[PDB]
Order: structure tokens, then C-alpha cells, then sequence
């Protein structure tokens, strides 16, 4: 999810 | 395990600090719009919004001690209401109209039924004077609550949260003392506070309701979370 | 113009509220346990219907509710009737873990909660707030407090009068704390605590009020007209 | 003309 990614950036 | 460990003063200074900024749309008054456009321009608004919401939750004290997944649990049950009790705050100067964006001002004349709903939350927030530094509490809250109840003996991740959200109710209540309240006053105000979160939630729902009656990728994936 | 509510001391709004409260009421004897839609949605179309002329008569006995013109009346019933049912499910589930006591005579599991769609969703969800509830020790004085300002404030944004009797019962929310032998933090911890599961409980009414209609416009169990006016009262 | 107008009466 693209959420996902820029939560871990 | 910082969260845990600040002053009341220090949770202000911190929420007030990790404030996303205000943004603009591409509103032109000269241009004509029908109801696709006027979509195009809030949908346009609320997915660049999104991206500095994720930023400012990762800098709300005690998310990021979360693991990934409940941090994706959070923000997808919550990104609405978060973005309208902003739009809600923004908007408590402008009685009669909410400002999407300081170049997009709109009355329920130009989804009436949630505008409606939105106007009265913004004139209960003006009504009783509603303090910035009470608003980021209450946004705070909202982001760790909304979906707190939604989530494999993992219980501790929301005890860690319930701990969190005890801190900033003494924060809450911290603030109103300070305003000289009285103790009736502050516990009275406090539950006013929170009251209006259910009304919040109440937008959040019948908005997504509504629109399953054009997104962006981000947008349609935070809507799959609600489905 | 003066409202007796606002007289009324911590105490004896407490005493008023219990004395209001409607009495828990039974289903069909009939001891085959529900494993379709239609016997679900059967026995729970029913008790909700009876429910329903307990609460609206329950909610006169509301200290404060009576001042209300009879428009306002309506409309704080028709905003929150559901969550109503839903705190009372939740309060009366307490001591039955992982179980749902709709009545005393129908327990139901999640088991049977998968038997229509979308329904196990909110039986997690009930569940959850019903564990909430026991963990925190929630005590029917405080439960009848609760349901209260569900009614006065869940229509409330859709005004003076109702937000100095929810201020009253906030009060009383308090003492019942102090009495209890709460320190202040923990007396305001609290009571945010309670009011933030309030916001999940008008979540749960929000999801369950659509498979309501879903459920009518799928032309299932026959609907009464009172729970189909309820019902359409929260229509786009 | 709903039957809630009528219950809540007495
Ligand atoms: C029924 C239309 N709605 C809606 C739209 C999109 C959506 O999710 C994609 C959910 C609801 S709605 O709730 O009225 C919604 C509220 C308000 O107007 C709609 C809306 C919005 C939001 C996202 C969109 O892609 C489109 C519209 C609003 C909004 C936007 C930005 C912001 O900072 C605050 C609010
Ligand atoms: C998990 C249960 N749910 C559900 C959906 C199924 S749900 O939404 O809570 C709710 C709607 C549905 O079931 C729950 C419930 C109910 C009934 C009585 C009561 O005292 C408490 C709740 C329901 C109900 C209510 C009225 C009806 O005409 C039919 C059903």
C-alpha cells in the first residue's frame, strides 16, 4: 500500500 | 518509551511543532466549474493534504512506537475525520462557510447534507472558543483512538495507546486550568470536547457513504479500508 | 421556562435514571439457535420493536428530555435509538465474554455472527466495546449516564437547554468518580476514557444503520413501520 | 404523520 510505504520512509 | 515521559507543557510544544501547513488549491474565480471540477479541485486538495498528515502522525509522541501496520490501521480509519476537523478549525472565523483552502471559500450553496454538518461543528468550535493548542489535542486523539478498537495477543499495542491518550487528556485538562477554569468547568469542557469527536466520526462515516452513493491512487486505497 | 433537571442533585439524577431504566427483555422460547439471515434478523426485528416502546418511554423519564419541544424530541430518538440498543447490548454482554447477550434467553457467538454478511464486522466491534466495559469495571451508574448523553447529544449538531443538562450529567459522571474513591486524575482519565467510546459506539450505529437498509432493501423479514420510520429518518 | 409523534405523547 502507498500508505504503508510513506509511513517507513 | 518518550511519549511517556513528557510534560503537559512539553505535549503542547510538541503537537503545536509537528502542525502540518495550510495549502492552497488551484481555485480559479474566473474560471466556470461544474460538480466533476469543483470534486476535482477537493479531491486534488485532500490527497496532497494526505501526504503531510502521514509526517505530522509519524511526529504525534507515541505513534511511531507503533508498529507498521497499526500505523496504516490509524491513519485509515482516521484520515477523514482528521482532515475535517481541520477543515473544521480553519474555518471557525468564516461563519456560514468553510475554507477548504484560503483561496477556496464555499457556502452550502456550492454532499450539502455533510456541509451542513461541517458548518455546525465549526460554529460549536466558535461558540465556545475553541484554543489551537486544544485543537492539535483533540486531533492527536482521533488519530490514536478512531480505529484503536478495530485492530493475536498483541493487546499491549493498545494498552500503549489507551497510556497515550491518558497523557493527553491530562494535557487537555492541564490546558484548562491554566485558562483558570474551575474544576467543574475544565471536567465540563472536557467532556464537550470530546462529545463533538462523536459527531466527528458521525461526518466521517456519512461522507464515505454518500460517496459510494474520480480518486487518487492513495485516496481510493485509504477508501478500501472503510469497505 | 426553568427546567427542573437543573435542580435535581448529583444523587437524585442518578436515582431518576434508575429508576428510569427499561427491563431486559426476552426473545421467542423457541430454543433452535439462529443460523440463517432470516431467523437472525427474525428474532432481533422483534425484540428490537419491543425494545424500542421501553426506550421511547424510557427517554420521558430522561431528566430534561421532557422540556424539549415534541419536533426535538422526535429527532434526538430518531438520531440515536440505535446506539441506544447498541449500549444497552454492550452493558448487558458484559459478563459474557466473547458472547453477545441480545437477550437472556439468546446468547449468541461470533460463530453465528458470519451467518449474514458484514455482521461479524460489527460483532467484533460490540464485543470489544463490551470487554472495554468489564476491563474498565463500568458500574450501571455510570452506564445510565452514558446512555443519556448518547440521547441529548447524538442529534444535538442537526440547543442551550440540552448543553447545560449534558453538563449536568457530566457533573454527576464526577461524583459518581469521587464517590467511588477516585483520585482527580483518575477522575477525569476516566471520563474521557467512557465519552471517547462513546465516538466508537455512534461508529458501530453508523456501520449497523446501513445493513438496516440493506436488509429492507433486500425485502427480508417483514419491517414494522415504527422501526421503518426509525430507519428511514437517517436516509441520504 | 409518524408514529414516534404519537408514542412520545401522553
Ligand atoms: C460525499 C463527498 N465527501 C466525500 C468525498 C470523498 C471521500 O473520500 C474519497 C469521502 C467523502 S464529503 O465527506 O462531503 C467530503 C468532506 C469535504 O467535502 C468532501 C471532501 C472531499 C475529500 C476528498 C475528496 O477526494 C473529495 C472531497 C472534503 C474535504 C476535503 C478536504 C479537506 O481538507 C476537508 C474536507
Ligand atoms: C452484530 C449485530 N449487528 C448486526 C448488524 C448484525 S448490529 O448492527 O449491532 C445491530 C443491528 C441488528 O443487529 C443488532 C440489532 C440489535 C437489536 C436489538 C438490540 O437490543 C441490539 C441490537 C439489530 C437489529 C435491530 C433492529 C432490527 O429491526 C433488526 C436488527
Amino acid at each position: 500500500k502507498i500508505l504503508h510505504r510513506l509511513l517507513q520512509d | 518509551s518518550l511519549a511517556l515521559s513528557l510534560t503537559a507543557d512539553q505535549m503542547v510544544s510538541a503537537l503545536l511543532d509537528a502542525e502540518p501547513p495550510i495549502l492552497y488549491s488551484e481555485y480559479d474565480p474566473t474560471r466556470p466549474f461544474s460538480e466533476a471540477s469543483m470534486m476535482g479541485l477537493l479531491t486534488n486538495l485532500a490527497d496532497r493534504e494526505l501526504v503531510h498528515m502521514i509526517n505530522w502522525a509519524k511526529r504525534v509522541p507515541g505513534f511511531v512506537d507503533l508498529t507498521l501496520h497499526d500505523q496504516v490501521h490509524l491513519l485509515e480509519c482516521a484520515w477523514l475525520e482528521i482532515l475535517m476537523i481541520g477543515l473544521v478549525w480553519r474555518s471557525m472565523e468564516h461563519p456560514g462557510k468553510l475554507l477548504f483552502a484560503p483561496n477556496l471559500l464555499l457556502d452550502r450553496n456550492q454532499m450539502v447534507e455533510i456541509f451542513d454538518m461541517l458548518l455546525a461543528t465549526s460554529s460549536r468550535f466558535r461558540m465556545m472558543n475553541l484554543q489551537g493548542e486544544e485543537f492539535v489535542c483533540l486531533k492527536s486523539i482521533i488519530l490514536l483512538n478512531s480505529g484503536v478498537y478495530t485492530f493475536l495477543k498483541s493487546l499491549e499495542e493498545k494498552d500503549h495507546i489507551h497510556r497515550v491518550l491518558d497523557k493527553i487528556t491530562d494535557t487537555l485538562i492541564h490546558l484548562m486550568a491554566k485558562a483558570g477554569l474551575t474544576l467543574q468547568q475544565q471536567h465540563q469542557r472536557l467532556a464537550q470536547l470530546l462529545l463533538i469527536l462523536s459527531h466527528i466520526r458521525h461526518m466521517s462515516n456519512k461522507g464515505m457513504e454518500h460517496l459510494y452513493s474520480p480518486l487518487s491512487d492513495l485516496l481510493l486505497e485509504m477508501l478500501d479500508a472503510h469497505r
